């Protein structure tokens, strides 16, 4: 049975060289974004159309904190960013919608944003698209953004309740087959898609999970060359990358992007 | 098929 220094070892060893990740709320939590006052009936109506449609402040609220500028990324996204730079990364599937994985300069080519994104909006009424910086100014300045042809409410393409995943989504019907490791770190991947696709990987294929606790898929339907690093995201991506020797290229990455 |  495989410890996280085989895992490792199969990295090390190039014999692991397509990596697919999936990531949630638990990668950013250490760069101070909270999981799960803001005028909201109950939580998940800021992710719903029609409150949307009543009352669009709330969510415009939280683009404004989660606009770039507010968080940086921490270690567990610069190990993606590793991953990637060491040729290692075929996808990284992110729940998460505060765009750090980009910020972190893992390329769009490498990333699935299955809830969304606050790089681009689309109008609500008449589907045009629009950079996310066009609306910008409107969200800083507490303005609903309007759409300069209909005035339709225009809305950053966060993915709400009931909306189908983005269309690059459809990248793991060809990822998950092509996957030699599957990396998860700081989600549970609870609920349906996300639940299946830890199944789409090929038997042979390793599956590491970084987690507070081993819950998911990979507690309720094991496979024997699972891998589980409890406890803190941030110990658990540090111990790997220490098994890794990728200890001074880390503290190089993080300091050209960070300052230190 | 798949949503949110
Ligand atoms: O918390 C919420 C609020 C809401 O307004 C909608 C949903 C889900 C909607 C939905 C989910 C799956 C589907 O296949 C579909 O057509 C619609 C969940
Ligand atoms: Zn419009």
């Amino acid at each position: 049975k495989l410890s996280l220094q085989d895992v490792a070892e199969l990295i090390r060893a190039r014999a692991c060289q397509r990596v697919v990740v999936m990531v949630g709320a638990g990668i950013s939590t250490p760069s101070g974004i909270p999981d799960f006052q803001y005028d909201l009936p109950y939580p998940e109506a800021i992710f719903e159309l029609p409150f949307f449609f009543h009352n669009p402040k709330p969510f415009f609220t939280l683009a404004k904190e989660l606009y770039p500028g507010n968080y940086k990324p921490n270690v567990t996204h610069y190990f993606l960013r590793l991953l990637h730079d060491k040729g290692l990364l075929l996808r990284l599937y992110t729940q998460n919608i505060d765009g750090l994985e980009r910020v972190s300069g893992i390329p769009a080519s490498k990333l699935v944003e299955a809830h969304g994104t606050f790089a681009s909006a689309t109008c609500t009424v008449c589907q045009r698209p629009f950079p996310g910086e066009d609306i910008r100014a409107d969200v800083m300045a507490d303005r609903v953004p309007r759409c300069p042809v209909c005035t339709g409410v225009v809305k950053p393409d966060i993915v709400f309740f009931g909306e189908p995943l983005p269309q690059r989504f459809l990248l793991h019907v060809v990822d998950f087959p092509m996957a030699d490791l599957l990396l998860i770190l700081g989600t549970s991947l609870e609920v349906e898609p996300f639940a299946s696709l830890t199944e789409a990987v090929r038997s042979s294929v390793p599956r590491l999970l970084i987690n507070r606790d081993l819950v998911g898929p990979l507690a309720w339907h094991p496979r024997s060359r699972d891998v589980a690093q409890l406890g803190d995201v941030v110990h658990g991506v540090e111990s790997l990358v220490e098994l890794l020797g990728w200890t001074e290229e880390m503290r190089d990455l993080v300091q050209r992007e960070t300052g230190k | 098929r798949h949503k949110k």
